[PDB]
RNA sequence: AGGACCGAACCGACUAAUGUUGAAAAAUUAGCGGAUGACUUGUGGCUGGGGGUGAAAGGCCAAUCAAACCGGGAGAUAGCU
RNA sequence: CACAGGUGGUCAGGUAGAGAAUACCAAGGCGCUUGAGAGAACUCGGGUGAAGGAACUAGGCAAAAUGGUGCCGUAACUUC
RNA sequence: AAUUCCUUGUCGGGUAAGUUCCGACCUGCACGAAUGGCGUAAUGAUGGCCAGGCUGUCUCCACCCGAGACUCAGUGAAAUU
RNA sequence: GAUGUCGGCUCAUCACAUCCUGGGGCUGAAGUAGGUCCCAAGGGUAUGGCUGUUCGCCAUUUAAAGUGGUACGCGAGCUGGGUUUAGAACGUCGUGAGACAGUUCGGUCCCUAUCUGCCGUGGGCGCUGGAGAACUGAGGGGGGCUGCUCCUAGUACGAGAGGACCGGAGUGGACGCAUCACUGGUGUUCGGGUUGUCAUGCCAAUGGCACUGCCCGGUAGCUAAAUGCGGAAGAGAUAAGUGCUGAAAGCAUCUAAGCACGAAACUUGCCCCGAGAUGAGUUCUCCCUGACCCUUUAAGGGUCCUGAAGGAACGUUGAAGACGACGACGUUGAUAGGCCGGGUGUGUAAGCGCAGCGAUGCGUUGAGCUAACCGGUACUAAUGAACCGUGAGGCUUAACCU
């Protein structure tokens, strides 16, 4: 089935009946409305593109007001694409609400993490630092070796090293719906989606199950 | 990582920092405009608004207060007689910033950094 | 470390290719006194946006 | 290698020998010489001397 | 934010008593064994209190059977069925996690007479 | 959260009043045992007339932590010590015949049943 | 009383880190030993190179020591590069 | 070298302190001749750390810990 | 054994486990009586082993405060080739 | 005219002669559990005692604690215990100086990365008018481990003891990703206690310094020990192996023709990057519809006029960030500061009054203060402009209108 696209609230708990706490996450998802829609004979392969929220008029591009108008819709935030199942149609300018989880299950969530920066090997690939002392000399978080000898006398791609960690695309499979709130427009899943507050999510059912 | 953190360390340890902005309030609150480093104003208005809004409600506790931010009885003193009286009415943001070009010396961004009603 | 064998002026002026400076791009003009300065800055005259901020 | 090399050689070369007896257990060991070889045969040559001496000993009991 | 702040209104309790650091309280919870569900009380001093809205905690201290144990509850959680304050303590500080290190008269708490 | 070189009191009046964690088992590169967890043990030391002697080597279930273990809720329960009960290495039944000091509710198992019943108070 | 004890100046130099194109051709920082004695220090003097001096390490004799430095024999000699 | 070194003598305030230790001060003298930013890895010098507590390592290296005064009390062994 | 090759000798102690340590044994490769033997209180920045305390030494790292590293303006090396 | 070494540490990478997990054949294979060989390299593959140790023995685990290559990988990564200088001693040898694959105690480990390589991050141009977006997926990477319990079932098997295959469910270990709701750490930017001293004339109340002087708490953020999730199922083609039909060879025969099964290996399925994929792809939308002059007369050069879509720059900034970059916002505005209200933390401020000889207590009073938090608010700063980017976009051949 195609997914949603919301925005992350927060994180909060719920309290049942028989004494569990269910650490959630809040997803607002506002309705989705379809602002194109793609097939095979014009564009060989079967999606929509639907767009969220609200924008500024004045920050709005022509382009992208173009293409707006085209669909009869407001301008949302951003664009994104769902690829569609044979059974699944739409038209443009219809709009999705977070009802389309109402009978889901388990939903995959994507995000882009939060970026940590220019990350060390320990943190980044959870090396273990060297000796703290006994003579260590300058040498506390270093990665130490990063290859062999003459042999074969060069570093292998793909080798662990220092670099930019978080800020990218993360998605994290299975996470219980906890609930579907139609009428404020909320997603309560279980357990940490990635993100900060206040960023996109994507959301779709389970690919795993 | 800094996210979500307020205040800039301005390569000084935190008695240094203190100690300076308490020099630069008493300053500004003195002459009514100073010329400093960007930064700094923009660091400033954090330390000096506050005293302003502090300085609006005339008490003993309030004075007190204040020198011990400012310990200087004369700015404490134009403080709770001047300044909060001229900024009575205004909601907030005593102070403006205009950036003035940059410093001969060593190329450092400098800025004025003024009261409102000067 | 030190290099083993001396590099080329070619490869200093590639490696050179990025120091180029910028120019401002273009100055402001003051709506009363007329005079250019920095966009968001006062002028040499103690003027900004038309209004005489800072005398002398 | 043998305990205490001294020298490139002796630290990179393999020169002990241990022989372990797999039915009973007994085990020799030599290093004295620099020649594997040499070390290995007198090895044996203990080993052999082990064996016999338990004989001898259940015997004598 | 709002929302957030919402479905936390909708859930947390409404008769939590007031109690503040060095009270003794007694917590009946819900004891959960094979079928039958009853009430088990935990009676002893709050030492520590946190005030988050429906992510309220409170740690309370007593001496079982020779051991100290401490507990903290959530105390808008569903387990804990009641909480009752027992006697009111005198103290000055928001968490006591100095009566950690004493024991029998030194860990002795003043009553707030008023 | 008991790892190896941990020393523990004994809830029991097996005669132990020392042990040491000498291994967490279950599992390759296990790290820390929990309240409910068995842990191999050596005695540091004994009363003179207990059933065990110091030196010896059997098995234990962990039943206090200072870590504390935590219910469904998020509610935690800590102890002030550490402290397990001894157990044969064969039949892991305990060795002792009281327990002393409160046990928590992990121990409800087919497998600490007499723990459970001796204990003086469940948590 | 004490080649007594504790501990600053003072004299040293046991450990670690730093520095190693150094702040420094031997140091800095945190500790460490002695600290009325076979102690330490200022000024001046004497011992000279197969010589001195050495509570002795082949140590020291001007950042030089299993024979100082400077000048000379001298363009020593070099089946070696 | 306008060099984190070396360099003999003399003078010797207050409060706390046994003190020429140490802390804050006086008289007096200085802020150390590149600055401005930012607040990545990593290095250096510090602070704190759940549970554990030498499992580290060649080795408790390093760090942590102990630390004053008065009184009570103090073992083997001893050349007393 | 500052001495023992074989050798991690054997036995006892200590540890869950001890090529080290401590106590014996004597089979002293290759101790031994002023290039002294064997003891020995006190002393030692002396070597080995053990215990208590204590801890980021470690399980296994986390965060924070500063000096650098990074950017801007001024000055402006080095080895090497 | 110098290729630094044993062991350890950090980080690995490949082989397969496979240790575990996967598949199979035979068994002196009843079952359980093994033996042995064949296929299989996807993942996984201990902590300690002793020793400088490699090795090894020992203790206790594990599904298992593989065997190797890589300058016996890895010192311009660390260490420096062993080795290996100069001091010194023992045994021993030598008359002696000295010596010992004998031992013993002590004993300086430099290098600011030019190139390749690798991890990240930009600038330029290209992609054939320019521009803003959304994609496709050639290709590349990541991931792939496993225990125990219960049901099947005390069933099959077995004289008993014991005890399954196949299939299903639950719950763990290790590892990885994310996150901070909870539990915690930190929190020299918040509150308080307190020692010494100095100052604010003094009292009182405060500030400076003493490691944040020492401490006790603690917001936001970051974070693990905290808590969510993952490894798969399925599909295709196979390995060893098992077969079906079937001659050559009237039988037999898995094979020669033909057909079917068959594993953590392969290829997909899952996650991420990805059109410089120069083979530079696709879709949607937006913008530009002036004149004149020369020449060597063409994808030619001017001249004037015009300056779009958009971009950049600047400023306020950001859970984005070394700098670039990326994101939000710029008065038609909540981007930052302030302000307001709340929250949170600390713990009942000052001043006054009362009680007490006084230290101090009580009341006012849960007071005061409160960072980064939440909800609001144009008070301050985000200035009109200017700058870059053009003027309908080559040739040939088709198809269609024409
Ligand atoms: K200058
Ligand atoms: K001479
Ligand atoms: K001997
Ligand atoms: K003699
Ligand atoms: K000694
Ligand atoms: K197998
Ligand atoms: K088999
Ligand atoms: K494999
Ligand atoms: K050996
Ligand atoms: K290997
Ligand atoms: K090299
Ligand atoms: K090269
Ligand atoms: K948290
Ligand atoms: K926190
Ligand atoms: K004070
Ligand atoms: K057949
Ligand atoms: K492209
Ligand atoms: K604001
Ligand atoms: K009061
Ligand atoms: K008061
Ligand atoms: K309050
Ligand atoms: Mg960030
Ligand atoms: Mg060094
Ligand atoms: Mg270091
Ligand atoms: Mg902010
Ligand atoms: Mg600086
Ligand atoms: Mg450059
Ligand atoms: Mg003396
Ligand atoms: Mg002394
Ligand atoms: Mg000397
Ligand atoms: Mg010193
Ligand atoms: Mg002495
Ligand atoms: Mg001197
Ligand atoms: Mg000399
Ligand atoms: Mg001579
Ligand atoms: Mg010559
Ligand atoms: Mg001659
Ligand atoms: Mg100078
Ligand atoms: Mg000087
Ligand atoms: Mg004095
Ligand atoms: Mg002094
Ligand atoms: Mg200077
Ligand atoms: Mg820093
Ligand atoms: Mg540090
Ligand atoms: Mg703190
Ligand atoms: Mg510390
Ligand atoms: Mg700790
Ligand atoms: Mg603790
Ligand atoms: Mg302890
Ligand atoms: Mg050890
Ligand atoms: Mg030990
Ligand atoms: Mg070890
Ligand atoms: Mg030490
Ligand atoms: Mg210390
Ligand atoms: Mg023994
Ligand atoms: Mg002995
Ligand atoms: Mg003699
Ligand atoms: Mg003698
Ligand atoms: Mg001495
Ligand atoms: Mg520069
Ligand atoms: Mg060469
Ligand atoms: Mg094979
Ligand atoms: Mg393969
Ligand atoms: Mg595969
Ligand atoms: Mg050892
Ligand atoms: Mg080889
Ligand atoms: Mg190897
Ligand atoms: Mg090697
Ligand atoms: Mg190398
Ligand atoms: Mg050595
Ligand atoms: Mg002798
Ligand atoms: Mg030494
Ligand atoms: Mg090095
Ligand atoms: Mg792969
Ligand atoms: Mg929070
Ligand atoms: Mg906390
Ligand atoms: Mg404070
Ligand atoms: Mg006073
Ligand atoms: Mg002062
Ligand atoms: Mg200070
Ligand atoms: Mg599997
Ligand atoms: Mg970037
Ligand atoms: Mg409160
Ligand atoms: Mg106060």
């Amino acid at each position: 089935m195609i997914g949603l696209v919301g925005k992350k609230v927060g994180m909060t708990r719920i309290f049942t009946e028989d004494g569990v706490s269910i650490p959630v996450t809040v997803i607002e998802v506002e309705a989705n409305r379809v602002t194109q829609v793609k097939d095979l004979a014009n564009d060989g392969y079967r999606a929509i593109q639907v767009t969220t929220g609200a924008k500024k008029a004045n920050r709005v591009t022509k382009p992208e007001a173009g293409h707006f108008a085209k669909a009869g819709v407001e301008a949302g935030r951003g664009l994104w694409e769902f690829r569609l199942a044979e059974g699944e149609e739409f038209t443009v300018g219809q709009s999705i609400s977070v009802e389309l989880f109402a009978d889901v299950k388990k939903v995959d969530v994507t995000g882009t993490s939060k970026g940590k920066g220019f990350a060390g090997t320990v943190k980044r690939w959870n090396f273990r630092t060297q000796d703290a002392t006994h003579g260590n000399s300058l040498s506390h978080r270093v990665p130490g070796s990063i290859g062999q000898n003459q042999t074969p006398g060069k570093v292998f791609k793909g080798k662990k090293m220092a670099g930019q960690m978080g800020n990218e695309r993360v998605t994290v499979q299975s996470l219980d719906v906890v609930r579907v709130d139609a009428e404020r427009n909320l997603l309560l899943v279980k357990g940490a989606v990635p993100g900060a507050t206040g960023s996109d999510l994507i959301v779709k059912p389970a690919v795993k199950a | 990582m800094r996210h979500r953190k307020s205040g800039r360390q301005l390569n000084r340890n935190s008695s240094h920092r203190q100690a300076m902005f308490r020099n630069m309030a008493g300053s500004l609150v003195r002459h009514e405009i100073i010329k400093t480093t960007l930064p700094k104003a923009k660091e400033l208005r954090r330390v000096v608004e506050p005293l302003i809004t502090l300085a609006k409600t005339d008490s003993v506790a309030n004075r007190r207060l204040a020198f011990a931010r400012t310990r200087d009885n004369e700015i404490v003193a134009k403080l709770f007689n001047e300044l909060g009286p001229r900024f009575a009415s205004r909601a907030g943001g005593y102070t403006r910033i205009l950036k003035c070009g940059f410093r001969a010396g060593d190329n450092a961004p400098m800025a004025y950094i003024e009261l409102v009603d000067r | 470390a030190v290099q083993q064998n001396k590099p080329t002026r070619s490869k200093r002026g590639m490696r050179r290719s990025h120091d180029a400076l910028t120019a401002v791009t273009s100055l402001s003009v003051d709506k009363t006194s007329g005079e250019k300065h920095l966009r968001h800055h006062i002028t040499a005259d103690g003027y900004y946006r038309g209004r005489k901020v800072i005398a002398k | 290698r043998t305990s205490g090399a001294g020298g490139q050689h002796v630290n990179r070369t393999e020169s002990a020998v241990r022989i372990t007896h797999i039915p009973t257990g007994i085990v020799t060991q030599c290093q004295n010489d620099r020649s594997q070889h040499k070390n290995k045969d007198q090895a044996m040559k203990q080993m052999k001397a082990k064996l016999y001496e338990l004989e001898m000993q259940k015997k004598n009991a | 934010s709002n929302i957030i702040k919402q479905l936390e209104q909708e859930q947390m309790k409404q008769d939590v008593p007031s109690f503040r650091p060095g009270d003794t309280v007694e917590v009946k919870v819900w004891v959960v064994e094979g079928s039958k569900k009853r009430l088990q009380a935990f009676e002893g001093v709050v030492i520590a209190i946190r005030n988050r809205g429906l992510h309220s905690a409170f740690t309370v201290r007593k001496i079982s059977n020779g051991e100290g144990v401490e507990r903290v509850f959530q105390t808008h959680s569903p387990v804990v069925d009641s909480i009752s304050v027992k006697r009111r303590g005198a103290v000055r500080k928001a968490k006591l996690y100095y009566l950690r290190e004493r024991t029998g008269k030194a860990a002795r708490i003043k009553e707030r007479l008023n | 959260m008991i790892q190896e070189q941990t020393m523990l009191n004994v809830a029991d009046n097996s005669g132990a009043r020392r042990v040491m964690c000498i291994k967490v088992l279950g599992g390759s590169h296990r790290r820390y045992a929990g309240v409910g967890d068995i842990i191999k043990i050596t005695i540091k030391e004994a009363i003179p007339r207990g059933k065990v002697k110091k030196g010896d080597v059997l098995k234990a279930v962990v039943v206090r932590t200072k870590k504390g273990v935590r219910r469904p809720d998020g509610s935690v329960i800590r102890f002030d010590g550490n402290a397990c009960v001894l157990l044969n290495n064969n039949s892991e039944q305990p060795i002792g015949t009281r327990i002393f000091g409160p046990v928590t509710r992990e121990l409800r198992s087919e497998k600490f049943m007499k723990i459970i019943s001796l204990a003086p108070e469940v948590l």
